[PDB]
């Protein structure tokens, strides 16, 4: 096979929204819903293609009025949060002091809200990490990925720290040399 | 600081604008969203505010959605009885709720902004037709504290009137920006000619009154500094 | 605290591609909370419900001639039409895999690691050789990893019973490269 | 470059 995939959401009450187009499971890009512009997953895609931003705002407001009348004649069903699934590993096999990154897979998780965080020996980091939107799944529920890059050292401790209402309490994946 | 004043090379060229340049002229020729003691009755996204204002003339729209720069900034208004004025768009214009329009920043808090009297207040303008003062006016306004949008807008509907600022198919002017000047030295400005292109997007370019910029209408000076082409 | 109760909702326009854009099936789906509700499945022709939530799109969607017709017609203006703008990114697109081999650091027995990573697209092969012929026993695998990233990893191990002089060999077949990779350790 | 087609969201029946 190959799928491309048109995906969207809307969330109340949180008013989130996503527009964004899947490729065999990678993303080709999202619209950013402020800026009203196209975010290629990758540079390279905004050269070899274009697309109309605007065009997802009017789908993400039809989905929207959607969503309120579902949620009302659904009696107001309430989603039923599912935790995810938190991984943590390196884009390849690691050497001392050699430049490598750390992925975060957050997956398998619902309603699309989520804190994640890094940290470097209890304390935690922003410098040079990135992260996905909200990636869909078969199942309905969402991937997404988050990356720090570093360098290796013994030292070092970190971890993924994950905040769900699926999760009584902060998720920490620990990694380290 | 306050923001550097443009260089020829920072400011849009009309030569380089393709499109119709009465697009730009239809936000600011009479056009405009006004609305007085209102509160906003819903929200679309995190940083936008939608408010029951009706077409006082042609009866196009009772719905408004004003999208400001940030989730605070929306947060900020909200529930406040406010005043409205900004120049509204359709094209491109999206939104749920629970005729419809859209515009940018805009907001004032009504509370304790106006004057007793219906006392209007005069706010200066001098134009620069290539680097030389060549007229100077006022434009008025009910409030004390009042968006820089609310200002622009009608400094350039009475430009359009009195220079054909915009016209249907271009402009007789090659460059221009709208410089305020606050009474603490602080000064900004926007630039009031289309990116370039064959298209002019009417709600990219209004989403710089995002930031709903406020300014002291006793104080504030307004310069026009315009360029023709050849000179 | 926030415990306010979340309503979700998604709207998924799937593109089926098989043998390029030879069949193309287009399957257009709307989820409630967790909950396909409604859906067009190109190979059907019309709007069903998947569940009696959504009952009443579907009956309200397939009473809309021009919603249907457009829709029997986006599997050629939407679905051919993106591949055809897209394919030379995607389908096309093509990052050779790293390979290196290595002992683990766990182990008597001595488990062997071929390490290949930072390649796509994710259809790989990978087989280990002991002296020419294929190993079927004893191979573990860490399965297809998606770094998000459009690239991919996986490790996979050889428990082995090394004898002076035997050649373990790690073989990658992927879009890449016209002729396998190989990797060996010397024993 | 060349242009991704979007396909509209279809509204469900008023309440």
């Amino acid at each position: 096979e190959h799928v491309i995939i048109q995906a969207e959401f809307y969330l109340n009450p949180d008013q989130s929204g996503e527009f964004m187009f899947d490729f065999d499971g990678d993303e080709i890009f999202h619209v950013d819903m402020a800026k009203k512009e196209t975010v290629w997953r990758l540079e390279e895609f905004g050269r070899f293609a274009s697309f109309e931003a605007q065009g997802a705002l009017a789908n993400i407001a039809v989905d929207k009025a959607n969503l309120e009348i579902m949620t009302k004649r659904s009696n107001y069903t309430p989603i039923t949060n599912v935790p995810p699934e938190v991984t943590v590993l390196t884009n390849s096999p690691v050497e001392l002091r050699e430049p490598n990154v750390l992925i975060c897979f957050i997956d398998k998780f619902t309603p699309p809200v989520v804190n994640v965080t890094w940290l470097r020996n209890g304390k935690p980091v922003t410098t040079g990490v990135s992260e996905t939107v909200f990636l869909p799944r078969e199942d309905h529920l969402f991937r997404k990925f988050h990356y720090l890059p570093f360098l290796p050292s013994t030292e070092d401790v970190y971890d993924c720290r994950v905040e769900h209402w699926g999760l009584d309490e902060p998720l920490l994946k620990h990694w380290e040399f | 600081e306050s923001q550097p004043d443009p260089m020829p090379d920072d400011l849009h060229k009309s030569s380089e604008f393709t499109g119709t340049m009465g697009n730009m002229k239809y936000l600011y020729d009479d056009h405009y969203v006004s609305a007085t003691k209102v509160k906003s009755v819903d929200s679309f996204f995190k940083w936008d505010l939608i408010y029951n204002i009706s077409d006082k003339k042609l009866k196009n729209y009772d719905k408004v959605k004003t999208e400001l720069l940030n989730e605070d900034l929306a947060k900020k208004y909200k529930d406040e009885v406010v005043d409205v004025y900004g120049s509204n768009y359709y094209v491109n214009c999206y939104f749920s709720s629970k005729g419809k329009t859209c515009m940018y920043g805009g907001i004032t808090k009504h509370e304790g902004n106006h004057f007793d009297n219906g006392n209007l207040q005069n706010v200066l303008v001098r134009v620069y037709e290539n680097k030389r003062n060549t007229i100077s006016f006022e434009v008025q306004t009910d409030k004390k504290s009042v968006t820089a949008q609310e200002l622009d807008i009608k400094a350039r509907n009475f430009l359009i009137n009195k220079k054909n600022l915009y016209e249907f198919n271009s402009s007789p002017y090659e460059t221009g920006y709208i410089k305020f000047i606050e009474n603490n030295g602080n000064t900004f400005w926007y630039d009031m000619m289309p990116a370039p292109g064959d298209k002019f997007d009417q709600s990219k370019y209004l989403m710089m009154y995002n930031d709903n910029k406020t300014v002291d209408s006793k104080s504030v000076k307004i310069e026009v500094h315009l360029t023709t082409k050849n000179g | 605290g926030d415990t306010r109760p979340r309503f979700l909702w998604q709207l998924k326009f799937e593109c089926h591609f098989f043998n390029g854009t030879e069949r193309v099936r287009l399957l257009e789906r709307c989820i409630y909370n967790q909950e396909e509700s409604v859906r067009f499945d190109s190979d059907v022709g019309e709007y069903r419900a998947v569940t009696e939530l959504g009952r009443p799109d579907a009956e309200y969607w397939n009473s809309q001639k021009d919603l249907l017709e457009q829709r029997r017609a986006a599997v050629d203006t939407y679905c051919r039409h993106n591949y055809g703008v897209g394919e030379s990114f995607t389908v096309q697109r093509r990052v050779e895999p790293k390979v290196t081999v290595y002992p683990s650091k766990t182990q008597h027995h001595n488990l062997l690691v071929c390490s290949v990573s930072g390649f796509y697209p994710g259809s790989i092969e990978v087989r280990w050789f002991r002296n020419g012929q294929e190993e079927k026993a004893g191979v573990v695998s860490t399965g297809l990893i998606q770094n998000g990233d459009w690239t991919f990893q996986t490790l996979v191990m050889l428990e082995t019973v090394p004898r002076s002089g035997e050649v373990y060999t790690c073989q990658v077949e992927h879009p890449s490269v016209t002729s396998p990779l190989t990797v060996e350790w010397r024993a | 470059g060349e242009l991704i087609g979007i396909l509209n969201a279809a509204k469900v029946p008023a309440d």
